[PDB]
Parts: C-alpha cells; structure tokens; sequence
C-alpha cells in the first residue's frame, strides 16, 4: 500500500516488474453522510385520545 | 446529490449517487428498475420529484509503469471515472494521472486504451500520447507513371509459434 | 470455506462425521480448481493445437515448398524458409523478396506500332522520357520492345489512354540481312 | 474481428459492499484472483486481434487529389473529408449494429477512427500502388495497369480489361451500388456481428441477474441475511451465495474463453483475409467471395471488419 | 463436419419428475436454461 | 533415514523420504512449508 509502483508488486509476486498495465486494486468513493428519504411521516395513531 | 451515499427510501435501501433528471415516474409507484433489474430511477418519498439513481464511481486502479530496471516513476489510470473523483489528465479511459499529455503521436509503447499509449522518454518520463498509426506517407499517383524497383534486399523475417 | 486446509489436519483433528462435513468442503472445492485447471488447458490445447496447426501450415507451404500466399510467411514475395527448433515449439526464418531502390518511369497500358494495339506479355512497359522499354513488375531491366515480348489484340481506337511507339519486329533485319 | 472487452471484479461480484462477505470469500484462495487474470488475459488478446487484422500497413497511405481511377468510383468506400472518416458504406455499417454492479467495460486501442484510418491506409494503397505496398515499399501504378495484372492473375489476358475498360468500371460500380442499397434495405447482412453482440450482452445480462438468485439462501442481498439472521447462520447462507455466484463468473468467464477461441479463429480468418486477399491476390477458390478473385476492399464495422471481395 | 446434436434438458436430467427439486433449481438462477441456450448454440452451428 | 515412512512431529503427519539437506533453519524458526504451504522440513524437538 506504500505507492502504485508497490502495489503492482504485490500484485504480480515479484520485486521486478516489466513494462505493462496491471490492474492492482479496484477504485471505489466510499460513503460519508446518509441521504435517508422518508415520506413526511405525520399524523399518528390517536394515543392522545 | 452528486456523491456515492449509503441511502434508505420508504421501499428500499443501498448505495448510489443520487441525482436529477427529466425522467418521468408513474405516482403509483415507489422505485423503478433497469433492463437487469438493477436499481434505477426512483420516486422521491416526499413531494413527487423523480431522483434520477446514477451508479457509483467505480473502476479499476490500471498502473502504468515501465520495467523497474528503467525507472520507479508510475502513473495510475482510474478506469470509466473522471478526476472529479478524488500529472492529471482526463482521457477516455479514465483519470490519467502521472503522464504529461503529448499531442505529438508516437509508436504505441505501452497500450493503455481507446488510443492512448504512453512510454517512458523526455528528465524521461512517462507520457501520453495519442496511439500513431504509421508515417503518413502521401503516395504520388497519375495514369502515365509508374514505380519499378532498381534494387532489391533479401530481408530474414523470423516468425515464432507455439 | 472449511476449518483448515491441510487434509491430514481434520484427518487427525475430528471424528468421521465430523470431519466428512469439512472434507467435502475442501473436495468440492479442489474439485472445482482442476475443474477450473482442466477447462483452461482444455481451450489453451485448442489454441495452441490452432497455432500448431498454423506452424504445420506455414512449414509445408513455406519450407517444403514455395507459398505464394502474399503476407503469410513474412513481410514480401516468399522466396524460401528455413526452420529451427525451439523449446515446445518452432521457429521460421521467412526468406522474402523485397524492393530497396525505386524509380518513377513514365508508363501507358499499351502502345502502336501500325494501328494495331499492342500488350505486354509478361511485365509492363515503361519510359525515361525518351524511349519505350520493357520491364517486369519486380525489377528494373528495360528491353526493348519487340514482337516477343509483346502480343498484339484488338485495335488502337478502343483502348484508352494508349501511346504510339516503335514495336522491333526480329523478322526485319534478317529478312534484310 | 473482437468481442467487447469486459472486466469483472471476482471481490465486487462476489461480495458487494460487504466485509463479512470477503473474509468467506477470502478462504477459497486465488479462485478469485484467477478469474480476474483470465478476463485480463482475453480483453489483451481482443486488441491483439485487431492489430493482427487491421495493423498490417506499415505507413498511412493517403488518397490523392486525383480521383481518376480508371472510371472506378470509390466514393462509396473512400472516407467522407467532412464527417468520424467514414465513409458511406462504413456509415451504413455502423448504424446497423446497437454498470458499475461489477462490471467494467474496457475500451478498445483501436478506436473507429483509428480502425477507419488504417482501411483508409489499406484502401488508399490498394487503389494507388496495388499490392506492392503490402509487400515492401508503397510502388504507385495506375489503376488500369493494376487490374490488367488481376486479370492475368486469373489467366485473362490484359487486352480484354482495355477492350471492356468502360464496361467493367460500370459492372463494378453498379455492384457496390447494389451494396449500399443492400446495407440500407436490410441489416441482416450484418447479423453475423449482431450475434457477436448478443451472445456478449446475454453474457453480461445473465451475469447481472444471477446477482439477484437466491442459490438456496434465505435472500439474495448480503445485507439481509447479516442484519436478518445470526453470525453464525449467515456463514451458511452467504456461503450459499458464493458458491453459486463464483459458478455464474466461472461460467461466464468459461463461455468468454470459448468466445475467444471463436473470435480468434475468425480473427485469424480475417486476418489470413486481409494479409493475402486484400494485400495481395490469392488463386484459392471462394476464399475471396465467390468466383476468381479480382481485388478486396476492406471496410470497418463495429467490432469487426468487412471485405468487398471483387470476383470475375 | 458436424457433432452429434444432443439437446439435453437441464431441468430433466437434475430433477427426474421432482416438484421439490425443481423449486430448489430455481433458486440457482438461470443456470438452468443458460446451458440450454449453450446446448441449443452448439446444436445449430454443427448444421452450419 | 532414506527410507518411505510416515511421519508424525507434533501433529505434523505426513509421509515422505528424511534426509538431510542444504535448509538453513534460524534459531527460531520451528518448520518450513513448501510451496503449497506444506510442511517439507521439520526439526527434531528431542535433539536439535
């Protein structure tokens, strides 16, 4: 995980690598805030009753 | 909006980047689905707005690098992502970042995709340059000439199979 | 997906009822990795066998003989090829005839001797400017035109394009001489 | 000539958005791995395939400003200075044919355009210098001549071309005429590549909906067996879904191999077609169309490639 | 030339006139008609 | 020593040829594993 040349290394096995492309990890944005959607939730049960 | 976010609607719940759109939504309905009944466009819980379902950023991390012998220098290519995301350089692959955009064209070294290479040269490093197809060469032509060989060079073409 | 991936470990680990839940698991998985061994190297032969196929080809029109299959054995008019052995597989050395000098000469598709339209035999005709010569597509040898390297057809009114020239006929100076 | 390059994630697929799912799916070892290597290996093969086809000219061969051919018109197949360069015939073949849930579409290294260029490179040699460019350097000659040379390639001597020069340039035109409104009348011409498109799209739409199964678990998504049942049980139930998901990636990434394996043999086909009958003349009987070969004009399509082979 | 054409069922040949092994065949997706698809494609190309 | 036998050094079971080769063995290090992960050469706890 140190830099991109590195984590071609541990990709392939082997301190030398050639000339190429190599796919080493997978790229995706993580979560950080939750977008909850709910349809106005009011008018409840008559408990007050 | 404009972001990958864990999200749960009054039907459904998940992850994706939530967006704007003219899509249309039958009132009736609470989410929609794609032709691989994958998660698409879905209707708003609260007053009817249509949230258009964009998928994930999601790639793969393509290093670009030459042999280790040569130099460490590397570059890295997020793959159907653009820079927005996270030297830099939008290509249609993805974010090319680590390579300087050449618009001169050169043989294609190390093929990374859509007519792209890139190769390690100048203070080397690695570049990007769109993928040459030959010399252009613009052969005379008439219908009262013609071009006989004076000379000719017996040349050895090695061919190799399995 | 089982407890340990050593055989002889559960072996010796756990009792039979036991250990046969979690012995099927490494079964059906080292099953499932020559399954995925033998698939590759199933459709791996096939393409090897393909290029091997394509090196038996190549060898016998190419080794054995003369192929004038254009661009098949090397780059250029296959002349010869010469084998040589390599690990697990061959290695051919295309001999091709390709052109190094070239010349523009000036050309028609036929010339006229007496009204009659006369064709190249085997080659083209050509021209420096001055003079009309005979020459293969291959190389240069300007020869002069005569009635043996050329064949008379049709007329000089329905070919297009065509020139006028002198054709040398062999019966002339002998019938003078 | 290729097939559309795909890259699936084995992790993503397998196990989206979920750890507990990949310390399982962890246990199986390099099977996941190899699968990634196999579909990296096919999609660098697919480039190798339109290099061995179209990447065999050496230099860009431009078409010149004089458009006299002999009476041949090649407008049709010569690419449109105004429009990508296509030309009318390639228009016609590319209006013919028609995500993030672990799949990665890759794209190719030849572009159409770039593909584009080297049928114009193969097409502007073809007509200018014959076939001597193919075999070393580009040797201009006139149209007329080349196809004087085709005809003694077939035992027809050079005075029956100049005694019909009118009437074959005629024939000829009027055949790729027919052509392009062959093309445009129908696309079922072109159903040898809509198969290459089908049989790639119900690849990946099997592989998208296999996502949805069950393979025997309480339900389908990751989250639900997690959040519904016990640790313990879901080590069970997801083991359920890996199982029967690593077979939906083992068997599409078993059908792409055997793809590859048609695709190649048809991209050695194309390419044996394009090194011997386009550069070059070739006596074989109906390896180029029907009949004895003349001349074959190569002409790009999605995913593939076209020969115009002209036959006496 | 051509292969011998053999059309096997998949839902036949796993479950043999079996309601509770067919229910638990559909939890395994199309994998069932995905190898009919396989042996229908490699039945008409031996008559190509 | 040179002989097919089974094996057994503190659960480690196995069977195979003893002899003594060119392995280098650290002070702390117990066994070695192949390739495949598995044990090749051990060490005799009674007399090192």
């Amino acid at each position: 995980a140190l830099d991109p040349l590195s984590e071609t290394k541990c990709t392939l096995k082997s301190f030398t690598v050639e000339k190429g492309i190599y796919q080493t990890s997978n790229f995706r944005v993580q979560p950080t805030e939750s977008i909850v959607r709910f349809p106005n939730i009011t008018n409840l049960c008559p408990f007050g009753e | 909006k404009n972001k990958c976010v864990n999200f749960n609607f009054n039907g459904l719940t998940g992850t994706g980047v939530l967006t704007e759109s003219n899509k249309k939504f039958l009132p009736f309905q609470q989410f929609g689905r794609d032709i691989a009944d994958t998660t698409d466009a879905v209707r708003d819980p609260q007053t009817l707005e249509i949230l258009d379902i964009t998928p994930c950023s999601f790639g793969g991390v393509s290093v670009i690098t030459p042999g280790t012998n040569t130099s460490n220098q590397v570059a890295v290519l997020y793959q159907d992502v653009n820079c927005t995301e996270v030297n830099v350089f939008q290509t249609r692959a993805g974010c090319l970042i680590g390579a300087e955009h050449v618009n001169n064209s050169y043989e294609c070294d190390i093929p990374i995709g859509a007519g792209i290479c890139a190769s390690y040269q100048t203070s080397q490093s690695i570049i990007a340059y769109t993928m040459s197809l030959g010399a252009e060469n613009s052969v005379a032509y008439s219908n009262n000439s013609i071009a006989i060989p004076t000379n000719f060079t017996i040349s050895v073409t090695t061919e190799i199979l399995p | 997906g089982a407890i340990s991936s050593v055989l002889n470990d559960i072996l010796s680990r756990l009792d039979p009822p036991e250990a046969e839940v979690q012995i099927d698991r490494l079964i059906t998985g080292r099953l499932q990795s020559l399954q995925t061994y033998v698939t590759q190297q199933l459709i791996r032969a096939a393409e090897i066998r393909a290029s091997a196929n394509l090196a038996a080809t190549k060898m016998s029109e190419c080794v054995l003989g003369q192929s004038k299959r254009v661009d098949f054995c090397g780059k250029g008019y296959h002349l010869m090829s010469f084998p040589q052995s390599a690990p697990h597989g061959v290695v051919f050395l295309h001999v091709t005839y390709v052109p190094a000098q070239e010349k523009n000469f000036t050309t028609a598709p036929a010339i006229c001797h007496d009204g009659k339209a006369h064709f190249p035999r085997e080659g083209v005709f050509v021209s420096n400017g001055t003079h009309w010569f005979v020459t293969q597509r291959n190389f240069y040898e300007p020869q002069i035109i005569t009635t043996d390297n050329t064949f008379v057809s049709g007329n000089c009114d329905v070919v297009i394009g065509i020139v006028n020239n002198t054709v040398y006929d062999p019966l002339q100076p002998e019938l003078d001489s | 000539v290729s097939m559309t390059k795909t890259s699936v994630d084995c992790t993503m697929y397998i196990c989206g958005d979920s750890t507990e799912c990949s310390n399982l799916l962890l246990q199986y070892g390099s099977f996941c791995t190899q699968l990634n290597r196999a579909l990296t290996g096919i999609a660098v093969e697919q480039d190798k395939n339109t290099q061995e086809v179209f990447a065999q000219v050496k230099q860009i061969y431009k078409t010149p400003p004089i458009k006299d051919f002999g009476g041949f018109n090649f407008s049709q197949i010569l690419p449109d200075p105004s429009k990508s360069k296509r030309s009318f015939i390639e228009d016609l073949l590319f209006n013919k044919v028609t995500k993030f849930n672990g799949l990665t579409v890759l794209p190719p290294l030849l572009t159409d355009e770039m593909i584009a260029q080297y049928t114009s490179a193969l097409l502007a040699g073809t007509i200018t210098s014959g076939w001597t460019f193919g075999a070393g350097a580009a040797l201009q000659i006139p149209f007329a001549m080349q196809m004087a040379y085709r005809f003694n390639g077939i035992g027809v001597t050079q005075n029956v071309l100049y005694e019909n020069q009118k009437l074959i340039a005629n024939q000829f035109n009027s055949a790729i005429g027919k052509i392009q409104d062959s093309l445009s009348s129908t696309a079922s011409a072109l159903g040898k590549l809509q198969d290459v498109v089908n049989q790639n799209a119900q690849a990946l739409n099997t592989l998208v909906k296999q996502l949805s199964s069950n393979f025997g678990a309480i339900s389908s998504v990751l989250n639900d067996i997690l959040s519904r049942l016990d640790p313990p049980e879901a080590e069970v139930q997801i083991d359920r879904l890996i199982t029967g998901r690593l077979q939906s990636l083992q068997t599409y990434v078993t059908q792409q191999l055997i793809r590859a394996a048609e695709i190649r043999a048809s991209a050695n086909l194309a390419a044996t077609k394009m090194s011997e009958c386009v550069l070059g003349q070739s006596k074989r009987v109906d390896f180029c169309g029907k009949g004895y070969h003349l001349m074959s004009f190569p002409q790009s399509a999605p995913h593939g490639v076209v020969f115009l082979h002209v036959t006496y």
